[PDB]
């Protein structure tokens, strides 16, 4: 490799998307570590590991269909049109994607803010449990994977994700170019001009490919690693469309905590 | 929820 005219270009790309991905997500990776390493005085978090703690903490917690996972969906998909219309902002700092034909932007973003969420989503996730409440709480994964079914299935596999993901110790830098990756994927269905869209993606890869060999010295093969965490992405973002019909299929208790409710509520 | 989150996005985009 040589610090030529292409690869300080790709260095201005990275610090362009870094500072769009600053004023556009103001819930950031380091933010979320500080938080959950403690290492913020300022905002020390609820545990919520069992039903006793859970009621004990109805204070913090701050609260239309029929079925409860159903209502819990709509919510959470209300919920996140703030993430939505962030991510929709950020990708128009893009360059060259607002050139785009609009249809194909719709759809690159429709596809796209799933699999963006819960990469977001893993950055409040340690191995323990996750944040909730904008960081004033703290749900275990153990308790969650203790609630009846089908509650107790809906988080355990985004877990399993989030610890193999952060094992891989990106920053916000890493993930600004990373999330600009999964937006300008060639491959969503119904896609008009694939071309222009895989011609935009090329730089943002050399981009990426660039980023990871100056940040992470100590990483073989990171970029093929982080690659590949996409397809385990997709496949989270498939498996809802399963779980629906678990629910439309299960004559059991459905009932569940109405404080439990709000909490799933701020998940995905 | 799908058509409505081409809206959000939609709009977004304007
Ligand atoms: C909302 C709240 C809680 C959960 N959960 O615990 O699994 C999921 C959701 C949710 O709406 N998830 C979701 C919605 C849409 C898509 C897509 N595409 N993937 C996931």
């Amino acid at each position: 490799g040589q610090l030529n005219p292409e690869s300080a270009d790709l260095r201005a790309l990275a610090k362009h998307l870094y500072d769009s991905y600053i004023k556009s997500f103001p819930l950031t990776k380091a933010k979320a570590r500080a938080i959950l390493t403690g290492k913020t005085t300022d905002k020390s978090p609820f545990v919520i590991y069992d039903m006793n703690s859970l009621m004990m903490g109805e204070d913090k917690i701050k609260f239309q269909s029929k079925e409860v996972a159903i209502r819990i969906f709509q919510g959470c998909q209300f919920r996140s049109v703030e993430a939505v219309q962030e991510i929709t902002e950020y990708a128009k700092s893009i360059p060259g994607f607002v050139n785009l034909d609009l249809n194909d932007q719709v759809t690159l973003l429709k596809y796209g803010v799933h699999e963006i969420i819960y990469t977001m989503l893993a950055s409040l996730m340690n191995k323990d449990g996750v944040l909730i409440s904008e960081g004033q709480g703290f749900m275990t994964r153990e308790f969650l994977k203790s609630l009846r079914k089908p509650f107790g299935d809906f988080m355990e596999p985004k877990f399993e994700f989030a610890v193999k993901f952060n094992a891989l110790e990106l920053d916000d830098s890493d993930l600004a170019i990373f999330i600009a990756v999964i937006i300008l994927s060639g491959d969503r269905p119904g896609l008009l001009n694939v071309k222009p869209i895989e011609d935009i993606q090329d730089n943002l890869l050399q981009a990426l490919e660039l980023q990871l060999k100056l940040n992470h010295p100590e990483s073989s093969q990171l970029f093929a690693k982080l690659l590949q965490k996409m397809t385990d992405l997709r496949q989270i973002v498939t498996e809802h469309v399963q779980l629906l019909q678990v629910i439309k299929k299960t004559e059991t208790d459905m009932s569940l905590h109405p404080l439990l409710q709000e909490i799933y509520k701020d998940l995905y | 929820s799908n058509l409505g989150l081409e809206d959000i996005i939609r709009k977004a985009l304007m």
